[PDB]
């Protein structure tokens, strides 16, 4: 549904942002 | 070499656990905040709503008919219904206090069970909040104790050979703080809203009661 | 009603005392 | 140095006896709810087909025939018997508002002595997952102390030495969190089912109120022509 | 690091994620400090006025003597609003014979208003609750991450020097600081307008009581006056 | 200088002695007060389980209080139907039943509230030593942490072996804290459930009371009007 | 140089007003205890002679005659005047339901009003008690970051230099514990009075109304 | 119930600890 998607994504994208950073 | 990325990477397989355990915990507590919250801004939406169209009527029949449009899983309608069938169940009764009890009571028993219908999923963020604490310390005392096991067989004197596996310990208590803070502070926020909402909802339902009450009377009086 | 909500990190104080000791061994 | 029977077998018995008594209520917690879960799930399954087939009734007379194919252990079919009962004891009455207000007060009492018998064992669930943090934080500061004290007696030491006695106490804390961890989820897991319980019996409850009050009162109807 | 430092010098060298900690903690103060000043203000006027109120309706003895004394009270106030209240369910019952009917339902009338009123005057304190809960912790994640920063600097530089365990507790006492700060206020306000709301609440329910006390005595000596 | 827990207690400082009394003293209390309630409440669970069980064969009030009358004088359900009765004496002349009913409602209401109140004496040292006997004991370890910085500061020491001792006061001094803490806070939470349970099978007493007088009220009525 | 006392000569002016500011609320709390207690023993133990006399009334009148030896300010003869003067406001009711209902009421708002003012201090003997150990151990932190700053502004090499700040710290928090402490303790004593108290004048009041009840139906009763 | 503290604050307990942790952080680098 809408709410878990929300979640799970916007938690994807800081633990993309330690890969990137993390290089 | 070390980095918040990097410490994950090279921690224990039970550190490792402990840490995707308490990210899915945060991915769950923030997934039932964004699911709850758009569900109690449209309920309280409605229902304040509803009760300001109802607030203009003078009998229970005025009431039901402002109402008869209102969805079929409104909350006002559904307490209106709930007066107008015991009135339809008692039809043989000149007993007219005896109706007033039995819809004080059932209306009571509704507004309690749409409050704690509203409830379901805060058992999560209840103990979310209080056990990521107790799951991140265990990864801690874990991965410290791992690591003294280790220098214990080494008898090597340095710090620096402990340190980052103690880092790498800690950081399993920051993310245990992290899954942990949000769940306390959501979880009394809906226990704050949901109080706010059943008071509403009771104010609803104290005008079903005061409008059946009054026509009981008025109709009485009409006879007599 | 009646669950456990509130926050314990009570086992923290037992970390600390074990960085205590660590700091107090690894003196210069 | 090497394992958990290494910390166990050389720990002061002040530790040794509080990772006893940590592993006796983490034994104790995982008694009570595999004893409890099991016997709690079939009366929460049971009353929910009792309140199914009960939802149907529109007297008391119908909802005693519904209710007679129970099992004698059913606790519909005693709030049933409980208010039939205040009719068998108030025969000679004239008075309708003095069997309600009887019948009303001994169905409270009945639902709220099984509210009491089904919480029974969650004084030891939330004792111990409060309490087994402190136990721990006592086994700890014992196991740091004497590690003061070898430091104290020796005056010649490095994280090597000492690391033995600080695995002692982190594997008293583990313990420790291990006993509390369980102890939490499975009083939050009773604490919201207890609730949902309690709930749905007083809704039963409910229903026979409901039925006898209406019932009393279209006699009482009745009784005037 | 370890030369001619400061209080700000110390904020200056943070990492970005106890940067973020004490800002937060910051604004969560001073939004603290709003509500303070916000409600005390309000709380001061309302308290004020009903305190008058009461004392000018104490010489009442019948339901239109509070009403005419009350038709001086402004517009917002309370207590005219519980009198507006019991009278307009004598205007929505005028057929009836049922003086209890009206009893009973001017009573739960009057203790709906009551209740709504003292769910309203609370409006802030549940932010206060929350802050004086939860800053503790927030401070405290801040010196756990204080501490594993200067564990990562052990780590990276091979030594155990003051300068470089240094950067860590720098941030580590930072983050408690600002989470006691902000804590602090929190506590001693929250317990402030609980103790404003459980006096405001009962000097309410005095003034509702009042009014009730009013309508059924006048009630029952006009139905005694009719027999 | 003696290390074990007793060499230690003899070389501590004259504040961390009289916090450590205080807090084994508090704990000598703490159990005094678990035997001494315990058994008392084993003694008042066990006998008015026994009057329930054997009151509940009770048709009528009459029956109750010839039942009762065997029961020794402290007997908690005698006392109830007592105050039962006493409200029917002290009012023969009144012929609102209702009345009878509603005055002796609230006549047991409040006595068994008062037997929950006077059975809740002492529980006010359990909530405290809880409360208490772990600060107690933190400022016996701020106190010892204090004298050994002192102690390097006056000595002009730099070695930080000569603090170890010092600091084995000031976790002697939190050892103790929670052994007066822990036991405190588990028989207080204890008596607080079983203080509820037995107010809940005393009011389930006082119930059947109000019940048969009630009924007992009723009947009577309704063959004085036939 | 360096003593208990000597200690805070020389301390920071912020560690200085947490420590000045903790033993005023010390004094205070202190204040409070000898203030309340009198209050307690002089109040409960009117009230305990006033029930054991009120203790034989059968009637009202009877209540009346043995309280008017009471002093005005007693809370026996407050409650009777009470409940006295709700038959003079309703000499012309012939409903004694009423009666009932309204002394009943305002009996149970006195009660309230009474049990509200004895509580007058634990307000702010709550406050202490939370809020003490976090004061002093705020003042032990701003002690330590002056003790490191103190290092960065004069670099230095051996703690004995540094001990020092570290006992002028510390102090703070004793302070702050030896504030908390008896602050819990007397909020404790009194909360158990208090509670004690509450329900002795309720048991009063329950007498009153038992009695005023009592002697309306056997006076309604007389016209038979 | 009648409002009286009966409970381990938690709290303080950490906030002195960590006070204690930090003070050796500082004094065990300048020891010998
Ligand atoms: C330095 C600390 C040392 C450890 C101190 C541990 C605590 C010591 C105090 C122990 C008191 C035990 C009292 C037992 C009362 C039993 C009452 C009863 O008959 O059983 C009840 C069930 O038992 C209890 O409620 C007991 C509660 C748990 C107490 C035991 C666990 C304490 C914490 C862990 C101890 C082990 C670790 C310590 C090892 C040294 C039945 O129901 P109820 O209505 O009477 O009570 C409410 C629940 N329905
Ligand atoms: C590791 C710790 C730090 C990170 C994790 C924790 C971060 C804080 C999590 C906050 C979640 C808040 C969700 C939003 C709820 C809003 C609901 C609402 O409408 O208002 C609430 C009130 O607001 C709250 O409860 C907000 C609490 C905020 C706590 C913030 C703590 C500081 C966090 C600092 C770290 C983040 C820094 C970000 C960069 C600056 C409830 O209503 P009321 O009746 O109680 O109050 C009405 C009057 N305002």
């Amino acid at each position: 549904p809408w709410p878990t998607l929300l979640s799970v994504c916007i938690h994807g994208a800081v633990v993309a942002g330690l890969l990137y950073t993390s290089v | 070499d070390l980095s918040v990325w990097g410490m994950y990477q090279h921690a224990d397989i039970v550190v490792k656990c402990v840490m995707i355990g308490l990210i899915l915990a945060s991915v769950v507590t923030w997934a039932i905040f964004f699911s709850k919250s758009v569900e109690f801004f449209n309920q309280k939406r409605r229902l304040k709503r509803e009760q300001q169209l109802l607030a203009e009527a003078r009998s229970l029949n005025q009431a039901n008919d402002i109402a008869a449009d209102f969805g079929s899983k409104s909350l006002s309608l559904h307490l209106l219904n709930e007066a107008q069938n015991e009135l339809e169940l008692s039809e043989g009764s000149d007993d007219n206090e005896g109706i007033k009890e039995r819809t004080s009571f059932r209306l009571e028993r509704r507004v309690a069970a749409v409050g704690r219908q509203m409830g379901r999923g805060n058992g999560y963020l209840a103990t979310i909040g209080a056990i990521s604490p107790f799951v991140g310390l265990f990864g801690t005392v874990w991965g410290i104790m791992n690591s003294f096991i280790g220098i214990a067989q080494t008898q090597t004197t340095n710090l620096a050979v402990v340190a980052p596996g103690i880092a790498e310990a800690l950081l399993a208590t920051a993310i245990g703080l992290v899954a942990a803070i949000p769940a306390v502070v959501i979880y009394n926020v809906f226990a704050r809203q949901i109080g706010g909402f059943k008071a509403m909802l009771g104010d609803v339902a104290a005008q079903v009661l005061l409008l059946q009450s009054r026509d009981l009377d008025l109709e009485a009086s009409a006879a007599a | 009603n009646g669950e456990m909500h509130d926050i314990n990190v009570t086992p923290f104080i037992d970390v600390m005392l074990v960085l205590l000791i660590i700091f107090m061994v690894a003196a210069p």
